[PDB]
């Protein structure tokens, strides 16, 4: 619906231009309206992310990649939250999955090998 | 025979645009103003030798062929000739030696140009005139525009009063060149292309000298860059009604009068903008 | 109605940060809403122009004249989309039109000339 | 409603760019749709004051302040829009209020003071 | 077509008298013996250079009073020249190149009078004839 398109086009915007909270509430409209926008989620959980709402980033980063398996960037990210909680186990096993997806993400590949070490 | 001439010719200039190449390499390689300052005294110098000598040479180049072929190598070795001393220039800045560099360069110019004009005097084809006139006019845009941006990137003082001046000299001295040669065309298409040649180089002169005026909103420019203009429009529209009286169907006719109200309306609001300043 | 009014402003915002693409995207739902808005037709056109997309831009910049006639920038515009479509026929009318409404615009006058030069 | 959410997350965002036209006229929507929100009332009439609109920045500063009259911020705007009309009295009554609500407000306090000189 | 011709010719005619006016008002505002001599070379060799393209365009003159406009259009450029160099080497004294203000005096002397001659061989009226010999003579005299 028109509502969900100005939804996800404003929360896209806000994302880009580093305004993080207000892309949030957009999002959170945006699924209201449209649950099945595996963008958004996506938007969603960076958005979270990046103020440090890890456990936020988790929960839609998982709901963007039920969705959407093979959002590598999202298993990276996914990787990446559980990393700085601290939760290695998880973190390693998200590493390799975003890298089966892109062998190429060296940072992914340098993060599993450094989660590795902090997992022990 | 005409190979042996013609061989001379491109021997010469193969040797030229290569000492060209090989002062301005000197100069960048080199860490002081004067071998910018050498390097750009000696490559117009030589440029304008070399020219000279293919003329000397050209002139026995009874066959068209042979003379397109000299005149390329003039034009490109006052190409090579104006953009190793642009870079030169634009690279050194400083405004030490700048006027130098735009002498130097509308020197070159006006050295070609007419260079190929004259030998272009000399033979029959349309085509041919057709490509000396655009020779003469790729000259002509390439010189003003290095010139251009050289004042531009001097800043105000009297580069840009050199820039004024050389562009208006410049653009006149190659539209009256194309008139001369278009003067020989037999048709409407060749005389309309002409004049064509001569209203786009009339407006890239004005274009340039408007903007070096506009940009430092410097009254002194105002009022010598809008006697230029005013200067260029009306010798390329004398230019153009001069060949434009040898048209004799309306399709061009009237073609040539929209050219002539353009440039005139061109170059009011480049003055018009000019004053405001 | 208010969902044209924010697809409207969504546009413009998005438009005059550089974000065409997502002007595009909002344009089209606010002309979807309200079709008479030449504003957004004209900007349709602009944000398309940005992007290469000169058929496009043509066609909204058509519509855009229809509802305003006396638009000068879009007959400029329009001029341009052809002339870099190499239809200097189109760009000479155009740009003479853009010319009648606004004489004062040099740029149309130096590329009217130039259009002329490449059409022959 | 998601209708005045939109509109208030436009208006917001226009406005923290500096595009204060644009935030005005989302304000206007979000208000229209919900006359309570205070922070729209807030924010619109800051954008007016931004544009030198005193009148209506006082009109709006007032509405806000209805909804909310603990807003110090507003209280000092609304001292300000006066001041700048030549309304010294109405000025240092409300500069007085931002300052029993926010004492540390020396920007209140030193145009408090100039109001006064001001208005004799 | 001569008016084009001439045309040409008076364009840069005009645009070397200038900039040899400029030239000498350079060296005679700087506080240098280089630049007078920098003018004085420049000077001659920017006149040199137009008299030469004069000349190069003058001979298509086909009519008389155009070739009578080229040669009147050398010979002010080499006065010009002359009295500029003239003038900044006077001023100048103290033996510090003043050699190269004779021989540049001399130089576009010659020069000049040969150019005029050269287009003065093409024409057949008498009086014109006469203009061309008075013009030498008055070079040489002023030189």
């Amino acid at each position: 619906g028109e509502e969900a398109e100005l939804a996800y086009l404003l929360g896209e915007l806000a994302y880009k231009l580093g305004e993080y909270r207000i892309a949030i509430r957009a999002y959170r409209i945006a699924l209201k309206r449209d649950p099945n926008n595996a963008e958004a989620w996506y938007n969603l959980g960076n958005a979270y992310y990046k103020q440090g709402d890890y456990d936020e980033a988790i929960e839609y980063y998982q709901k963007a990649l039920e969705l959407d398996p093979n959002n590598a960037e999202a298993w990276y990210n996914l990787g990446n939250a559980y990393y700085k909680q601290g939760d290695y186990d998880e973190a390693i096993e998200y590493y390799e999955k975003a890298l089966e997806l892109d062998p190429e993400n060296l940072e992914a590949l340098q993060n599993l090998l450094n989660a590795m070490d902090k997992q022990g | 025979i005409e190979e042996v001439v013609a061989e001379m010719i491109d021997i010469l200039a193969e040797s030229s645009k290569k000492s060209i190449e090989e002062l301005a390499r000197a100069a960048d390689n080199k860490t002081t103003e004067k071998a910018v300052a050498e390097a750009i005294e000696e490559i117009a110098r030589l440029a304008t030798a070399a020219i000279q000598l293919i003329e000397a040479l050209a002139k026995n180049l009874a066959s068209e062929e042979f003379m397109a072929r000299a005149i390329s190598a003039i034009a490109e070795l006052a190409k090579k000739a104006i953009e190793a001393i642009y870079r030169l220039a634009d690279n050194h800045t400083t405004d030490t030696f700048m006027a130098r560099a735009i002498a130097a360069i509308a020197n070159l110019a006006v050295t070609a140009i007419l260079a190929i004009a004259a030998l272009a005097s000399n033979h029959t084809t349309e085509e041919f005139m057709a490509r000396a006139i655009s020779a003469i006019a790729e000259l002509a845009k390439k010189a003003i525009e290095a010139i251009y941006r050289l004042a531009d990137n001097h800043t105000t003082d009297k580069f840009m009063a050199a820039a004024i001046e050389a562009i208006a000299l410049l653009a006149t001295l190659a539209i009256l060149a194309i008139a001369l040669l278009a003067s020989n065309h037999t048709t409407e298409k060749f005389m309309a292309r002409a004049i064509m040649a001569i209203a786009i180089l009339a407006a890239k002169a004005i274009e340039a000298i408007y903007r070096l005026a506009d940009n430092h909103t410097s009254p002194t420019y105002i009022e010598k860059a809008i006697e230029a203009i005013e200067k260029i429009a009306r010798k390329a529209i004398k230019a153009i009604e001069m060949l434009a009286k040898n048209i004799t169907t309306e399709e061009y006719k009237e073609k040539a009068k929209k050219i002539i109200d353009i440039i005139r309306k061109l170059a009011k609001m480049a003055i018009k903008k000019l004053e405001d300043n």
